[PDB]
RNA sequence: UUUCGGGGGUACUCGAGUGGCGAACGGGUGAGUAACACGUGGGUGAUCUGCCCUGCACUUUGGGAUAAGCCUGGGAAACUGGGUCUAAUACCGAAUACACCCUGCUGGUCGCAUGGCCUGGUAGGGGAAAGCUUUUGCGGUGUGGGAUGGGCCCGCGGCCUAUCAGCUUGUUGGUGGGGUGAUGGCCUACCAAGGCGACGACGGGUAGCCGGCCUGAGAGGGUGACCGGCCACACUGGGACUGAGAUACGGCCCAGACUCCUACGGGAGGCAGCAGUGGGGAAUAUUGCACAAUGGGCGCAAGCCUGAUGCAGCGACGCCGC
């Protein structure tokens, strides 16, 4: 009884990634840009509807996107401090 | 910690009479003390302690024991009078007194203490023993063979024994089949007002 | 130190802490003969040199004073510097 | 080097154990990975309880239990199963029935009338 | 064998000495911390992992050195200088590996992008070992897969305070290098001058966090006792070696305060571990018994250690029964 030089493993399906849609407001910076993500959350307490902001800093590779443009996201492996986005496509223009 | 004093005093102070046997108690109804000839102020708070007094020095109980069992028959999903009563007859000694072996709720007392029973073939001395549902109790000889438990035996005249409870023998066999209700019970006093009292 | 196997502990730690800070100065010697050779502009001297030293690190990498991923790291790092210089 | 366990429960004068897998290194009451069996030693035919197909599973992938467990798997036929020389023979003894009290309370009525 | 001073072997046994494993486990405390520290939910195509289980090929050879023992000096002391001497699984060359690691060439899939996977293929180079035992045998080397143990990143949650309005220069982003196991201003040189801010930056005050406990019908408010899971610390402040694993409590080096011995040459210390002593206050205990069961450490086993633990004594401090 000799067994196979080589004993594959499971296949463990690759993880998802956190995908984010928002407007770009600065690319002064090299091939770096800067999303504003827009959530909304009810209070804990009272319930009012409370309109909420976040800044996130994305990655790209020939600065494609100008100021006042539409973009989506998804989270990606770190690259700079602070810096862990990526930029996966333009979708709309002006 | 029992209570040493006199019986015929708390009677007396409460109006109502308690063992039932109490000729002093007839003969004066009044309370004890100096002025017990004057007029007392009408309070709800006063009768609802009243019937609390009557209830547990009528049942001997010690009154932590008595909140205990009021607590548990009342998370108990029935209503809390009716639970209460059965909790509280379910008690050993009264039901030994019901069963008509003992005259006195005193005198249960003192000989469970004394231990002169038998549960389930198992050795147990304990006044607020618990009986539950659909159980059996037994007797041993050497109580057999005591005097005062030969003339309670064959001087068994008192009060019918409830539903719940039964003998069927001369060995003084004591049963308890089902929950009693409390029509059929048919105790004196009236819960309602301890029931308030406590959720005062 | 109060018990006889610490005091043993720390002898035995001094002899090879001199054992292994020897033979990391071996290595670093020669890693800086590599940085010599490589700055000078060398290419067959290097050649030998990056071979030799690539013994040298699969030595200390089988002895386990250095990781073998270290090592994996140095020599693939001395190769890549050789090709593009 | 995961280990089967043995973790004490209950007052003073009555231990209870819980057969426990986890890691040797831990505490006595520390995090249990999985629980597959008791023991309870104050009764006198000590009842035992494992869980075969877990058992079995933790022995194949290389648990190491303590000598009480591989008196317990011993005695239960877990560890001979697995070894597979005698095969699986079951020693336990089953606790001692209670009669019925439905029947006893029938047959002392009986006895009155 | 004997003179009862003692002379040899035996390994049953073993003082001290080399060599393995352990010592980061277990146990204690809550000063610091308003932070990825904690809860909750993911990612790791960016990772490591002794002992354990299960497969693959093996496990050749040569050599130097030392403790120990003996002689000897300082000195009460610890410890130490000099000479002689010896064995191992202690130490060091060489035998191959092609399942391992780079370099140049060359194809299929995914997208989540570098690029990953397909162990893709191709030419060159290199990487290791120890025996004892005659018994329920353990070891030595590289690699495939399990389970445990970990490391790093991210969304959301949880005190008061403008009688605290600007802060920052490795600060923000990119290239060439070093860095570690790992991606990364982690570090360095050169470029661009930004990034965070009234949806409260930067400051000041207080506090370890959670499963829970008390109260309350519910929302809500107070709190972190014991038990259980994480984080930080070991007289105060710095640093590093070892290791698979380090805030390394009873491991090491340096700077400060205190105490002790002293032959005045010179040396030793960290009870926030278990008992116990001084002070604080209103107050919280005995310088107790055992490995009888469970766990842990070493050894093939017998076997040894365990103030972990299991119990005892003291306190109407609490609950329960007579
Ligand atoms: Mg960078
Ligand atoms: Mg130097
Ligand atoms: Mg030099
Ligand atoms: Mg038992
Ligand atoms: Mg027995
Ligand atoms: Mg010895
Ligand atoms: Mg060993
Ligand atoms: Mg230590
Ligand atoms: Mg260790
Ligand atoms: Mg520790
Ligand atoms: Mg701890
Ligand atoms: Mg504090
Ligand atoms: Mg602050
Ligand atoms: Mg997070
Ligand atoms: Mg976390
Ligand atoms: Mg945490
Ligand atoms: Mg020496
Ligand atoms: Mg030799
Ligand atoms: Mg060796
Ligand atoms: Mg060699
Ligand atoms: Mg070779
Ligand atoms: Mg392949
Ligand atoms: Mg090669
Ligand atoms: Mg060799
Ligand atoms: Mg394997
Ligand atoms: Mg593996
Ligand atoms: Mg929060
Ligand atoms: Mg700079
Ligand atoms: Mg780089
Ligand atoms: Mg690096
Ligand atoms: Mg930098
Ligand atoms: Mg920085
Ligand atoms: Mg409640
Ligand atoms: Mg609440
Ligand atoms: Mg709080
Ligand atoms: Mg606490
Ligand atoms: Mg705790
Ligand atoms: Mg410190
Ligand atoms: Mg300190
Ligand atoms: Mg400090
Ligand atoms: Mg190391
Ligand atoms: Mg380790
Ligand atoms: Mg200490
Ligand atoms: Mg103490
Ligand atoms: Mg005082
Ligand atoms: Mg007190
Ligand atoms: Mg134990
Ligand atoms: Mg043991
Ligand atoms: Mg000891
Ligand atoms: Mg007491
Ligand atoms: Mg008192």
């Amino acid at each position: 009884q000799k067994g196979p030089k080589y004993t594959p493993a499971a296949e463990k399906p690759r993880g998802r990634r956190k995908t984010a849609i928002g407007y770009v407001v600065s690319d002064k910076m090299q091939k770096t840009i800067v999303v504003e993500l827009e959530d909304r959350k009810s209070h804990p307490l009272y319930g009012k509807i409370i309109r909420t902001t976040k800044k996130v800093k994305a990655h790209d590779e020939n600065g494609e996107a100008g100021i006042g443009d539409r973009v989506s996201l998804m989270e990606t492996r770190p690259l700079s401090a602070t810096k862990r986005w990526r930029l996966v496509e333009i979708l709309e223009k002006a | 910690a029992r209570y040493t004093g006199p019986a015929t005093r708390k009677s007396r102070r409460l109006g109502v009479d308690l063992v039932g046997g109490d000729q002093s108690f007839e003969k004066r109804p009044y309370p004890p003390g100096q002025h017990g000839r004057a007029r007392i102020k009408e309070s709800e708070y006063r009768q609802q302690l009243q019937e609390k007094q009557k209830a547990r020095f009528s049942y001997g109980v010690m009154e932590k024991q008595f909140r205990r069992y009021y607590e548990e028959a009342n998370r108990q999903p029935g209503k809390t009078g009716d639970n209460l009563l059965r909790i509280l007859e379910s008690r050993l000694d009264n039901v030994v007194y019901r069963a008509g072996l003992a005259r006195t709720r005193r005198m249960a007392r003192q000989l469970v203490s004394h231990g002169h029973f038998l549960v389930n073939g198992v050795k147990v001395d304990i006044p607020s023993y618990r009986v539950s549902q659909y159980d059996i109790i037994d007797v041993k000889e050497k109580s057999l063979n005591t005097l005062p438990f030969q003339i309670a035996r064959e001087t068994a005249g008192e009060r019918p024994i409830p539903s719940w409870l039964q003998v069927v023998g001369e060995r003084q066999r004591i049963l308890v089949h089902q929950l009693p209700e409390r029509a059929q019970i048919d105790v004196p006093l009236t819960e309602q007002l301890i029931v308030e009292l406590y959720s005062k | 130190a109060n018990i006889k196997s610490q005091i043993k502990r720390i002898r035995t730690n001094e002899r090879r802490r001199l054992r292994n800070q020897s033979v990391k100065s071996s290595l670093r010697t020669a890693i800086r003969g590599f940085r010599e050779a490589v700055d000078a502009g060398d290419k067959d001297k290097a050649s030998e040199l990056l071979h030799a030293t690539s013994r040298k690190l699969d030595k200390a990498a089988s002895k386990g004073v250095i990781h073998p991923n270290q090592a994996a790291n140095k020599k693939s790092a001395l190769a890549l510097a050789l090709n593009k210089l | 080097a995961v280990k089967i366990k043995l973790t004490r429960l209950g007052k003073i004068r009555n231990p209870q154990y819980r057969i426990i897998v986890a890691d040797a290194r831990t505490r006595r009451d520390g995090r249990a990975i999985e629980v597959i069996g008791r023991y309870h030693p104050k009764e006198e035919p000590s009842l035992i309880q494992i869980d075969s197909e877990r058992a079995q599973y933790w022995l194949g992938v290389g648990a190491q239990p303590t000598e009480p467990v591989l008196a317990l798997l011993k005695i239960t036929g877990d560890w001979q199963k697995f070894k597979g020389l005698p095969g699986a023979e079951g020693t336990l003894k089953v606790k001692e029935p209670k009669p019925s009290k439905l029947d006893l309370f029938n047959a002392a009525l009986a006895e009155a009338e």
